[PDB]
Parts: structure tokens; C-alpha cells; sequence
DNA sequence: TCAGCAGCAGCAGGTACTCTTATTCAATAT
RNA sequence: CUAAGAGUAC
DNA sequence: ATATTGCTGCTGCTGCTGA
């Protein structure tokens, strides 16, 4: 009956706790109190897992509120004192006319609005009209201030190309498409701006990525396998300048990474030990072993890093897009109350994928380069990120969607990606990294036998999978994979979730519609449209709260106290 | 003539004011000047043209026989009304020589929107003689007549000492009045001086505590 | 939540229209809340204008309607014509208004009220001195009038008032027989304190007047009703869940 | 202020 | 009383409904909808406990005072009511929608967070959450309270631990 | 507003005031291109803004499924089936009016009573 | 000042 | 002055 | 006798009470 | 000793 | 071989000619 999924450390039971922390390469913009000189923030925590994998803020700041007459956006590039406006940063990438880095930030002739709004930034740049007078701005304008005039350019072009949106590239010649996302996120800023849409919620759990056991176990292995390299090098320095035979044994120190890796896993202190009261505390925890719930329940923890003193209460707060993703009544309810979630009992997370085969398939379907991407010629035309990298414009994402879905549906994709498109928006949104938090679902299709719409599971499939857990207690085995194999259900996340609709029971919903007066009162939403179906609304509990019996008969925080309470029920933890 | 018509009637509120506290800092101040009617008023404080005077405006006061009982340190008083917004020098230096000249130990004088700083430092003059500044906007509702506001009534000497040696106080452990409190300006409280507050407690039907200014 | 509490004076407690006129004497309205729009417009000659919409309107004005020294750079502003009928504001006042506070630097016509679009056209009178570099921003110089005429003046109402509203409230009035009668009155609750200006607002109780803001209270009226406003806020903190303190813990 | 509720200042 | 929301919703829909002196449309809308329904939990609550009999056990408590309060038998026995966070009804945390249940725009009673279940009928799942919602809020703000509550009544005596009362009654 | 930009240079254009003629003018400020002025408008400022409500109508709005659906009349049409949303104008203060789309012509009616 | 309690100035 | 420490003046 | 403007940078956090777990390295010289 | 974590009653 | 050392809360000044 043990599930494993632990570590033994000196002897002692260690789980990992999964930690939530905010997504990145994303584009986020918020509104900023009256007290403070800039109204509105977009910002993007840019990072690259395949490189230094060093966190690097960019932020498109607007300076000066609503009724102040002089609205100039600036942006913080790293390693830089100032705020350099945008203008001067589109000069230096390579784009000198103004109409071309109007044309970049904005995609619409008859949006006079957001040109009038933004006509005080050029008129703040029109001081510099050179690329390499740019680079010369930006280097004196450099925090450096330690290098010789004309060498200040090295340091500028060295900043654009391996500071400024490492996601997108860390390779020279590719300035076109650093400077398309910069006015990717100048739009943004400037739609937050013009009150046409909300800030970004920072709630949003289709935002948010738990790291496991994988990334956590990952990155600590980088810093210590980053202090061996160094140390071999240091011995190679000087065993070489004493002149001595070098031996590969002596120069290996395996007690580096063995001391390194027990020490973060034996005590919550996650990094190195001199690195302590510095790094991160709690996130490896001695296994419960009260009851059986009571492990199991540890093991499907996640732990937000908020204060947990601060009094803020928004953090805490149950989100819509918690539905089906962590428990609704399983908290702790002292001054972790809603910091510390657990997972539902269908809800996975993925452990991410190489995302070039979906641009090579992306490509080959139709993608129109960005590098070569006019707006004027093409207004009405679907822009397409994979893992927040813009890679292109699409002019028929319609039948992009539906070979997409397709692929993905017969496994050529794997399930784990998530696939959203955006509509209103325009937009088409690819994310193959580790973190997202997922759950199955029913699909439903047209159905023109019955002429109405219908969960694409059967009878027939219900009878096989029957069959094989008879069996088990021969054919083909009908497991799990079967279905998603054969696109009968699918992974949806909180991101994809937010362009569906979901049945939540199929009786009552997908056909068309003397009752018992006992029974509850449910409404048939008056709507046929759906496209998915929910597998079981019970799913939505956690370990602890499976347990309760008629939990919707209860008042909920009756339902968190036992939730809490039943970890510490006495019963038999293991049979051995 | 609206924005004349407000200007005639704050300056009648103003004026009322003015006389009430006068009457109340306990010189003899008749009842009739006090609840002087809109038409009297116009028709002797304004000319025909309809923008009222405020040179003639001005007026004296002298203590009561009640008053010379209780403060027999206190003599005449004189109150003055500027028509320019602003006061300049010249015109305070003026009204400044005539209260010495007059022998007045305090004078109020009143202004329409603000005094110049080389103005308000020789705002104190020679010793007894003291100069209170008010505005008229800030003596338009005598503060005084609000129900928040309960009775002050400043105590002499005599008094205080008596307060002082029957409660075995020192002068620091009696409840405190800044010498800005807009009572204590209304009453022209000088530091040292305690006001006896009387108030309608819901426990018992009065209570009496004090203040003193400082 | 700063909030602001005025009574009506008792000869016209219970006159709903005196206190409709009260509300709207205090109540504090800028062109922001009133313009629908703004924009800038180029005329050769300062009487018959380009642009045909407001042709009627010259053929109005300009025929109602020194103009030598006026400047081709016209201001337009577009009002709204539902902001005039739930405020009691009107063509005259507001150009009135606007001709007050830009003093006769700034020449005003305002569209008569009976007109399908309320239009105010101004223009920068050109001070007999000539400028060159003024005129280059005469367009940057009328942009920075219109900004100061948005939202730095006031129509009507004093500062610090971002709306009011009015209650009819039931009070206990001594009846001339001896009892106390319930007696109705009308009630203005206000967002905002300025209780100096407020309180000499003519029409009003000056005497009753209360404020949630006992610090303005205090400095206002004085430390003893100060002490006082302090004293019924913690009350009302105390007795907002029904709870009851004796009185002498809380004095 | 504090901390909490540095000083001020520092 | 759904059907007066119904109603209601129509009239602002179309743009004939006033807004009150005060407040934006969209506020007083959510005014009107949110009295409706604290409105029609109350009568249907009241319609319960006069229902209940003499010999009725939580009729009994209720009576005596020693335990329970009409609230609780109307929510027990006719209907739960409307689920409220932060004074509001439930918000959209999707896109323009509280639940990828509902389609978009949908301001109707079920659709943001009314209960129209008593306990002893069971929630459905969409209710169940808005009360799970709920009941979170109410926890939250219980934690915050106590330790604000403790932090404010230690400033509070300390700053008077020195008053007494002396021999010459003065304080 | 309709700005407009040079095109020997693609840099943009700011109004100037002609001395000789008396009439509006567009300047460049690194090359001196000179023409003429289409329009007087130079500034527009919306206080209360009326378009942007209708934004996001795209030529298969009907795909989405997270839109509502409804039978009214369409008077262009006269088709039932259409989707509606309520005004994209995220201001806090705008109204509750409802638009319509049309899967059949993808012509855009309001609920709104005092326009119609 | 300072800062703080720049310079002045600066 | 300046600014800082217009002009004097403008 | 009066009209116009600016600069910055710093952490902890209600009252009691119970329990468990882990605790800083490597090199040089006597 | 220090640090960290899980808590119990408010 | 064994021991020493590398969310919340504020605070304050400098300067005229012109018109
Ligand atoms: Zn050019
Ligand atoms: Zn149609």
C-alpha cells in the first residue's frame, strides 16, 4: 500500500513539496497606485531553460498619470541606471523612421487613439535619429561607466543581444524579432492604458507553475555541479602551474555534490549551506506518517512563497480557476490559510516537452515568418507564440486549430501540450514547458448519426476498459492511454480552460430538454454548444475531503475542518 | 450684483460675529448691536451704490462694571476693518501707532484675505499692547454657537490660584489648550491663563473640567 | 471613507426643492464631468469659420458677434447634453465661468442652449506684442489652456466634494402640545470633507453640522469638540455590531 | 517606520 | 423573485433603467439584483419557520435562546441564499465568466453565486463551490480579525495601564 | 486625427501655420517635405469615448463557444440565430447595453432603446 | 534633504 | 534660480 | 507688488501551548 | 545553542 | 597526523529678474 515518491535521508522519509511561483515569459500588465509617478507596468520575467537559466525583468514602464500632459514610456533594461525611452531602444535595435517603429508598436491605421497617446514618446526621442548614436546613448546611459567612449558601443550591442528578451534569442542578427516583442508589449501597455482591457490578475492560476521534484532537484544540481567545474579548474591552474602530473581522480571531489544535495534534501534550506538565511526554507518536509490519508495528502502538497505574516488577503482567497485543479476546502487554517493548497484527485501537472517539433509542424502547416511580417498588408492575421516566443503570423488559424487538435487527438502531439486560441484577441498560444497544472476531460462532437451533440465515449469503449480491469483482477489491454490515444478524452489547463465550454454532468446537459420534490433544484442552462464534458464533479475534492460523506449537505468550513482534521485520525499508517 | 449680494451678507455675518465676540471676551457690548437686522445694517454700513464701506465699520469697546470687578487689569479695545485684500505696511504701521497713541491694551484687526510677512513680523508691537489678526472668511459662523462646542469662560488670576491650591495641582498636571485652538483665539487666551469648560455630561447632568493655554 | 453630514435650517427642513438647491450649491462639478470632447481646428479668419457644423452655429454667434489680434488657432469643446439636465448647469454659466477664470486672455462664445449640439468655441487673444516662437507653439501653448481648462476650474461647488446626496431622515421635534413627534427632514450626506467651506455655505444648520473626520472637527471647531466627535466615532465603532460599553470607558 | 511600523528614516 | 430578477435585468439590458443619484448603472443594477435575493432567502425563510411545529426540536432552541437563529432554520429548510466575497457577488475570475460551466456575460442569479438548495436538498456542484468561496472569505477574515484585534488591545493597555483613581475622586 | 508621415523619409509629420497663405501646413523635421492639409482637425480628446465597444467582431465570432447564442430578429436578416456580448469598453461606468452578431450577414445590433 | 532629512540640492 | 538654485527669470 | 520647481530609500509583522529534525570545510604547518 | 517545520485553543 | 585561518508604514531645502 506504500506509493513511494519520497527520499530516504539518514534514514528519515523526506517528501518535496511542489512550489507555486508566477509564470514566465509571459507578458503581465498592472496598474500602479496614485502615489506613485507611473500609472501603468508591463512587465515579462523573461527566462531561457536552455541556457544560463538567469532571470532577467524587463519592464515597459508609463510615466505620468491620467490628467498629466506629458505621457512618455520608458523601459528598464538590466544593467542600465536609467529608464531608456522606447524610442531610443527601437533606434537602436536598427529600425531609424519613426513610421517603421510606429508601424512595429502599432497594428492599426484608424487607431488614432493609441497614436495620439504615443506621438510624446517620439517627440521625447526625436533627439536621436542613429542606430550607432542610439548605442551611444544607451552606453553613456550605460551603469558600467567604466569604459572608453567608442568602446561604449560593444557594451550597448552586447546588452541587446544577450540581456534584452534572452527567451527569444541569444544569438546576434536577429534584432527584427526582439524589437516585434517590444512592441508586442508597448500594445499591451498601451490597451491597458487606452481602457480596453483589465489588468492581468495575478491570481490567475493558468499563471502560475508548480515546480516538483524535477526543476527543484535540477537547478540545485547546476550550482553544485557549477562549484566542481570551477574547483577542477582551480586545481588545473595549479597543478599545471606547479608543473605536475594532473590525475583525474585527484582533481574529482564527489563529496561536493554528495554533502551538497543531503544537506538541501536533510533540511528545508534549499541551496547551499553557507547560502543559508538566504534561500528558500520549508521545501523539503519530514513525511507524515499518521495515518494513510495523512501521507497521501502530504505528498500531493503545494506551498505558495507569500509572507505568510504579510495581511494581504487576495493571495489567500479561493480563485474561479481553481476548479478542478486543488481542492476548494482542504487548507490549513491558521496563518497558511489558502498558501498551502493541495491537488485534486484528477489534477496533473506536466513535466514539459521540446517545443521544436511543434514549430517544425507550425511551419510546415503555414506559419508566415515574422521576420517578414507586415501588418499593413495583413491587418487580419493570428499571431502564434510557443512557450511565450512570438514565431509568427497566421492567416487561417481556424483549419490551424483543427489539424492542431487533430494531431494532438492521435498522439502525434503530446497531451501535455496545451493549445489555446483566442479569438477575440487574435491570438494563438502553444505552452510545452514543465509546471502547468492539467485535468482530464470528456470530448464531445457533433454526432450527425444522432444529429445532436454527444460524448465521443460509447459503450463499446466502456465495455473494454471493463474487460481489461476483469482481466487484471486476453485482448488488447484498454487502459488509460487507450482513450487519450484514441481521442475519446483529453488534458485541459487553466490557460485552454478558458476557451471551453463544460458539461457538468452528461445526463442532464448534452440531450436535449412529474419530479421528485426531494431532489435538488438544477437548471439545463438553456445552451447547446458544449465541447467538453466534465468526467465526475466529485473529482473536484482532495484526498482529505473525498472522505466526508454528503460534503454538499454541510456548510464549507465545516467541511475544511474536517479536511484538516481527519490527518490526524487514528487508524493504520502502513501494514508493515 | 449676486456675487455683490454674497459679499453684503458674509460681511453682515462677519460683523455679528465680531460683536459677539467681543461681548463675550466681557466688554459691554449692547444686545441690540449684536442681532442687528440684514436692513439696518445696509442701510448705515453701506452706501448707496450697494458696496458696503469698511473704514467706518470699525468700532470700540470698553470692559463692564462686572468685568473691572473680576479683571481689574484690562481696559479699552479697539476693532478695525481693512477694505484693500491684501494689508500692506503702511497701513498696519498706521493702525499699529494709533493704538498706542490711543492707549488700547489689545486690538483686533481684521482682514480681507492675507497679511504680508513684512507685515506680520511687527505684528507685535510694544508691550502692553497686543494685536490679534483674524480673517473674515474664518468669522463668518461664530464657532462657538455649534453644539460640539461647550461653555469657555476664562478664570482671573484669583481664581486659578484658588483652582490650583483646593485641587493641590501644579500648573503642568492641568489638561492643556494650544494658544491656536480657534476657542482660545475667539477668547484671546494668553499662555498661562484656564478656561473653565463647562459641558452637559450624560452621567450627571454638568460637568466642569479646565484647560490651561499654553 | 471621509464623509461629511449637512442639516437643512429648520424654517425649510422639510422644502425638498430648497434642498435640491442646497445639494446643488454644495456639490462640486468641473468640465470634466460636463465635456464630451475637445478638439483643435484651424480658421483663417475670425468670423466665418471652416468647418460647416458649426456654421450654424456662427451664423448664430458671428451674426450676434478688436478680432484683429485673435489668434487662427481655434478650441473647441463638445458638452453633453444629459450632464446638463441632471446637473443644474446651463450654456451662460459655464461660459461665464470659463470667461472668469482665464480672465479676458481667452476669447469665449458659447452655443445657446436651444442649439442641437452645446458647442463653446475659444480662441487665444493675441496680446499686442508679437511673438515668433509663441506661435510656433500656439498649438502647444492652446494644449496647455485646454489642460488647465479640463480640470484645474470649477463650475460650481466647493472643493473636496466628490458627490453628495440626500436622505430623509426622522428626527424627535417637541410639539407645541408637549409631546416629541416624529418629524421628517431632508438630510445631505456628502463623499469628502471641506467642513470650513462647507459650514459657511448659506441655507444650511452652520450649528448642527458633523463630520466623520474628527481631525478636520478639531481643527475646525476645537479641542473640546474634537474630544466630543471623537467620543461619538468610537460610540458608533462600538455599537455598529450592537455591543454596549458604559459610557465612562469610552470618555 | 520601525520595524515595524526603518525609524523613520533608516 | 427570479423572475423580478429577470425582469430587472432586462430593463438595464435595454438601457431603460435609470441610474440611481450616486453610482454608476452597472452598481445600481448589482443594488437592486443583490436586495432582490436577500429579499426572497428572508421570505422563504420566514415562510419555513412558521411552517415548523411547537414540538419542532430547533424550533425549540431557537425559543428558548440557547442555541441557533432563524438564519440557520431558513438555510437548513428553505434555501441557503446568495454567496457574497468581499461584500460583492462571486466575480468573473475567467474571462467575463465565474465557471467555464456558464457562457459569457451571464449576470443571472445562478450564474453568480446564488444558492437556491437548503442543506437538506444538497448543493450542486456549481453551488458548492461558490460556497466553498465563501466559507474561505469567512475564514480569512476570522484569522486577520484575531490577531488584529490582539495587536490593537495591547496598545490599548498599555497606553492606559497608569490611570487610577485617587483619594480626591480625580482621575 | 489622422496623422500622417513623410515619404521621402517615412518620419513624421507635425502641423505648422503658413505665414503667405493662411492655412494649415505638414512639416517633416529632418528632410523639409511640405503639402498641403487634407483636414483643420489636429486634436481630438474623448472624454467619453463611444467606439471601442464593438471591437474584437471577427469573421468567425461564431466560433467561439464560450459566446452566448439567442434567437432575436436581425434587421438585415431577419435570421434568429445570432451571438450577443455586452460592450468591450472595460471603463467601470459604461452600460449594460448588449450587441449582436449576426453568423448569417455579420451585421452588428444593439439592445439599446434610446438609440433605436 | 540627504537623503535623507538630494542635498540640498541635488 | 535655474532651475534649480526659471532664470532668474522664466 | 508678483509668478513659477525640483531631486530618496530604507523590514517585520497578536496571546498562550505541544511535537520533531539538523546544525556551517579545506589547506597549510608544526 | 540555533534554525526550520507541523501544529492545538483563540 | 592534528589545529589555526579565510501588504504595511515618512523625511527634509535652495533660489531672482523681469515684466
Ligand atoms: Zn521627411
Ligand atoms: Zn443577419
Amino acid at each position: 500500500f506504500d506509493m513511494g515518491g519520497y527520499f530516504i535521508i539518514n534514514g528519515s522519509e523526506k517528501v518535496l513539496i511542489a512550489q507555486e511561483r508566477s509564470a514566465g515569459n509571459i507578458v503581465q500588465v498592472f496598474k500602479k497606485a496614485a502615489p506613485s509617478p507611473i500609472s501603468h507596468v508591463a512587465e515579462i520575467r523573461s527566462a531561457l531553460e536552455k541556457g544560463s537559466r538567469f532571470i532577467s525583468t524587463l519592464q515597459v514602464k508609463l510615466y505620468g498619470r491620467e490628467g498629466s500632459s506629458a505621457r512618455t514610456i520608458k523601459a528598464t533594461l538590466p544593467y542600465i541606471k536609467q529608464d531608456i525611452p522606447i524610442v531610443i531602444i527601437f533606434r537602436a535595435l536598427g529600425i531609424i523612421p519613426d513610421g517603421e517603429i510606429l508601424e512595429h508598436i502599432c497594428y492599426d491605421v484608424n487607431d488614432w487613439q493609441m497614436l495620439e497617446m504615443l506621438k510624446p514618446c517620439v517627440e521625447d526621442g526625436f533627439v536621436i535619429q542613429d542606430r550607432e548614436t542610439a548605442l551611444d546613448f544607451i552606453g553613456r546611459r550605460g551603469t558600467a561607466l567604466g569604459i572608453k567612449k567608442e568602446k561604449r558601443i560593444q557594451y550597448a550591442k552586447d546588452i541587446l543581444q544577450k540581456e534584452f528578451l534572452p527567451h527569444i534569442t541569444q544569438l546576434e542578427g536577429f534584432e527584427s524579432r526582439k524589437a516585434f516583442f517590444l512592441g508586442y508589449m508597448i500594445n499591451r501597455l498601451l490597451l491597458c492604458a487606452l481602457d480596453r482591457k483589465d489588468q492581468d490578475d495575478r491570481d490567475h492560476f493558468g499563471k502560475k507553475r508548480l515546480d516538483l521534484a524535477g526543476p527543484l532537484l535540477a537547478q540545485l544540481f547546476k550550482t553544485l555541479f557549477k562549484k566542481l567545474t570551477k574547483d577542477i579548474f582551480r586545481y588545473m591552474q595549479r597543478t599545471v602551474e606547479e608543473a605536475h602530473d594532473f590525475n583525474m581522480k585527484l582533481a574529482i571531489n564527489a563529496k561536493t555534490i554528495t554533502s551538497g544535495l543531503k544537506y538541501a534534501l536533510a533540511t528545508g534550506n534549499w541551496g547551499e549551506q553557507k547560502k543559508a538565511m538566504s534561500s528558500r526554507a520549508g521545501v523539503s518536509q519530514v513525511l507524515n506518517r499518521y495515518t494513510y490519508s495523512s501521507t497521501l495528502s502530504h505528498l500531493r502538497r503545494t506551498n505558495t512563497p507569500i509572507g505568510r505574516d504579510g495581511k494581504l488577503a487576495k493571495p489567500r482567497q479561493l480563485h474561479n480557476t481553481h476548479w478542478g485543479l486543488v481542492c476548494p476546502a482542504e487548507t490549513p487554517e491558521g496563518q497558511a490559510c489558502g498558501l498551502v493548497k493541495n491537488l485534486s484527485l484528477m489534477s496533473c501537472i506536466s513535466v514539459g516537452t521540446d517545443p521544436m517539433p511543434i514549430i517544425t509542424f507550425l511551419s510546415e502547416w503555414g506559419m508566415e515568418p515574422l521576420e517578414d511580417y507586415v501588418p499593413h498588408q495583413s491587418p487580419d492575421a493570428t499571431r502564434v507564440f510557443v512557450n511565450g516566443v512570438w514565431h509568427g503570423v497566421h492567416r487561417n488559424p481556424a483549419r490551424l486549430m483543427e489539424t492542431l487538435r487533430t494531431l494532438r487527438r492521435k498522439g502525434d502531439i503530446n497531451p501535455e501540450v496545451s493549445m489555446i486560441r483566442d479569438i477575440r484577441e487574435k491570438e494563438l498560444k502553444i505552452f510545452t514547458d514543465a509546471g502547468r497544472v492539467y485535468r482530464p476531460l470528456f470530448i464531445v462532437e457533433d454526432d450527425e448519426s444522432l444529429g445532436h451533440k454527444e460524448l465521443k465515449v460509447r459503450k463499446g469503449h466502456i465495455a473494454k476498459l471493463m474487460a481489461t480491469e476483469y482481466q487484471d483482477i486476453d485482448v488488447e489491454e484498454y487502459t488509460w492511454s487507450s482513450l487519450l490515444n484514441e481521442g475519446l478524452v483529453e488534458y485541459i489547463d487553466a490557460e485552454e480552460e478558458e476557451s471551453i465550454l463544460i458539461a457538468m454532468q452528461p445526463e442532464d446537459l448534452e440531450p436535449a430538454e412529474d419530479v421528485d420534490p426531494a431532489k435538488r433544484i438544477r437548471v439545463s442552462h438553456h445552451a447547446t454548444t458544449f465541447t467538453h464534458c466534465e468526467i465526475h464533479p466529485s473529482m473536484i475534492l482532495g484526498v482529505a475531503a473525498s472522505i466526508i460523506p454528503f460534503p454538499d449537505h454541510n456548510q464549507s468550513p465545516r467541511n475544511t475542518y474536517q479536511s484538516a482534521m481527519g490527518k490526524q485520525a487514528m487508524g493504520v499508517f502502513l501494514t508493515n | 450684483d449676486q456675487e455683490n449680494e454674497r459679499n453684503i451678507s458674509r460681511l453682515w455675518r462677519a460683523f455679528r460675529t465680531v460683536k459677539e465676540m467681543v461681548k463675550d471676551r466681557g466688554y459691554f457690548i449692547t444686545q441690540e448691536e449684536v442681532e442687528l437686522p440684514l436692513e439696518d445694517f445696509k442701510a448705515k454700513y453701506c452706501d448707496s451704490m450697494g458696496r458696503p464701506q469698511r473704514k467706518m465699520m470699525s468700532f470700540q469697546a470698553n470692559p463692564t462694571e462686572e468685568s473691572i470687578s473680576k479683571f481689574p487689569d484690562m481696559g479699552s479695545l479697539w476693532v478695525e476693518f481693512c477694505d484693500e485684500p491684501s494689508v500692506g505696511v503702511k497701513t498696519m504701521k498706521t493702525f499699529v501707532i494709533h493704538i498706542q497713541e490711543k492707549n488700547f491694551q489689545t486690538g483686533i484687526f481684521v482682514y480681507q484675505n492675507n497679511i504680508t510677512p513684512s507685515a506680520m513680523k511687527l505684528v507685535p508691537s510694544i508691550p502692553p499692547a497686543t494685536i490679534e489678526t483674524f480673517n473674515e472668511a474664518a468669522l463668518v459662523v461664530n464657532i462657538t454657537h455649534h453644539e460640539l462646542v461647550p461653555k469657555h469662560i476664562r478664570l482671573s488670576s484669583d481664581e486659578k490660584r484658588e483652582l490650583l491650591k483646593r485641587y493641590r495641582l501644579k500648573e503642568s498636571q492641568l489638561p492643556r489648550i494650544q494658544r491656536a485652538d480657534p476657542v482660545a483665539l475667539y477668547l484671546g487666551l494668553k499662555r498661562g491663563e484656564v478656561v473653565k469648560i463647562i459641558r452637559k455630561s450624560e452621567t450627571s447632568g454638568r460637568y466642569a473640567s479646565y484647560r490651561i493655554c499654553m | 471613507t471621509p464623509s461629511l453630514t449637512v442639516y437643512l435650517e429648520p424654517g425649510h427642513a422639510a422644502d425638498q426643492e430648497q434642498a435640491k438647491l442646497i445639494r446643488s450649491a454644495i456639490e462640486h462639478t468641473t468640465l470634466k464631468s460636463v465635456t464630451i470632447a475637445s478638439e483643435i481646428y484651424y480658421d483663417p479668419d475670425p468670423r466665418s469659420t471652416v468647418i460647416p457644423e458649426d456654421e450654424e452655429i456662427i451664423q448664430l454667434h458671428f451674426s450676434l458677434l478688436s478680432f484683429d489680434q485673435q489668434s487662427p488657432w481655434l478650441l473647441r469643446l463638445e458638452l453633453d447634453r444629459a450632464a446638463m439636465n441632471d446637473k443644474d448647469l446651463t450654456m451662460g454659466q459655464v461660459g461665464e465661468r470659463i470667461k472668469q477664470t482665464f480672465k479676458n486672455d481667452l476669447f469665449v462664445i458659447w452655443s445657446e442652449d436651444n442649439d442641437e449640439k452645446l458647442i463653446i468655441r475659444c480662441r487665444v487673444v493675441r496680446p499686442k506684442s508679437l511673438d515668433a516662437e509663441t506661435e510656433a507653439e500656439e498649438d502647444h501653448m492652446l494644449k496647455k489652456i485646454e489642460n488647465t481648462m479640463l480640470e484645474n476650474i470649477t463650475l460650481r461647488g466647493v472643493e473636496n466634494i466628490e458627490r453628495v446626496v440626500m436622505m430623509k431622515y426622522d428626527r424627535k421635534v417637541p410639539s407645541p402640545t408637549g409631546e416629541y413627534v416624529k418629524e421628517p427632514e431632508w438630510v445631505l450626506e456628502t463623499d469628502g470633507v471641506n467642513l470650513s467651506e462647507v459650514m459657511t455655505v448659506p441655507g444650511i444648520d452652520p450649528t448642527r453640522i458633523y463630520t466623520n473626520s474628527f481631525i478636520d472637527i478639531m481643527e475646525v471647531l476645537g479641542i473640546e469638540a474634537g474630544r466630543a466627535a471623537l467620543y461619538k466615532e468610537v460610540y458608533n465603532v462600538i455599537a455598529s455590531d450592537g455591543s454596549y460599553v458604559n459610557y465612562r470607558h469610552m470618555a | 517606520t520601525x520595524p515595524g511600523v526603518t525609524x523613520p528614516g533608516v | 423573485a427570479k423572475k423580478k430578477v429577470l425582469d430587472v435585468t432586462k430593463e438595464a439590458q435595454a438601457n431603460l433603467l435609470t441610474a440611481k443619484h450616486g453610482m454608476t448603472l452597472r452598481e445600481s443594477f448589482e443594488d437592486n439584483v443583490v436586495r432582490f435575493l436577500n429579499e426572497a432567502r428572508d421570505k422563504a425563510g420566514r415562510l419555513a419557520e412558521v411552517n415548523l411545529k411547537d414540538l419542532n426540536n430547533v424550533k425549540q432552541m431557537v425559543m428558548a435562546g440557547s442555541k441557533g437563529s432563524f438564519i440557520n432554520i431558513a438555510q437548513m429548510s428553505a434555501c441557503v441564499g446568495q454567496q457574497s466575497v468581499e461584500g460583492k457577488r462571486i466575480a468573473f475570475g475567467f474571462v467575463d465568466r465565474t465557471l467555464p460551466h456558464f457562457s459569457k456575460d451571464d449576470y443571472s442569479p445562478e450564474s453568480k453565486g446564488f444558492v437556491e438548495n437548503s442543506y437538506l436538498r444538497g448543493l450542486t456542484p456549481q453551488e458548492f463551490f461558490f460556497h466553498a468561496m465563501g466559507g474561505r472569505e469567512g475564514l480569512i477574515d476570522t484569522a486577520v480579525k484575531t490577531a488584529e484585534t490582539g495587536y490593537i488591545q495591547r496598545r490599548l493597555v498599555k497606553a492606559l495601564e497608569d490611570i487610577m483613581v485617587h483619594y480626591d475622586n480625580t482621575t | 486625427t489622422t496623422f500622417r508621415f513623410c515619404r521621402d523619409c517615412n518620419n513624421m509629420l507635425y502641423p505648422r501655420e503658413d505665414k503667405e497663405n493662411n492655412r494649415l501646413l505638414f512639416e517633416c523635421r529632418t528632410c523639409s517635405y511640405v503639402e498641403e492639409a487634407g483636414s483643420p482637425l489636429v486634436y481630438r480628446h474623448e472624454l467619453i469615448t463611444n467606439i471601442g465597444e464593438t471591437a474584437g467582431v471577427v469573421q468567425d465570432i461564431g466560433s467561439d463557444p464560450t459566446l452566448p447564442r439567442s434567437d432575436r430578429e436581425c434587421p438585415k436578416c431577419h435570421s434568429r440565430e445570432n451571438v450577443f456580448f455586452q460592450s468591450q469598453q472595460r471603463r467601470k461606468d459604461t452600460s449594460m447595453v448588449l450587441f449582436f452578431v449576426c453568423l448569417s450577414c455579420s451585421h452588428i445590433f444593439t439592445s439599446d432603446q434610446k438609440n433605436k
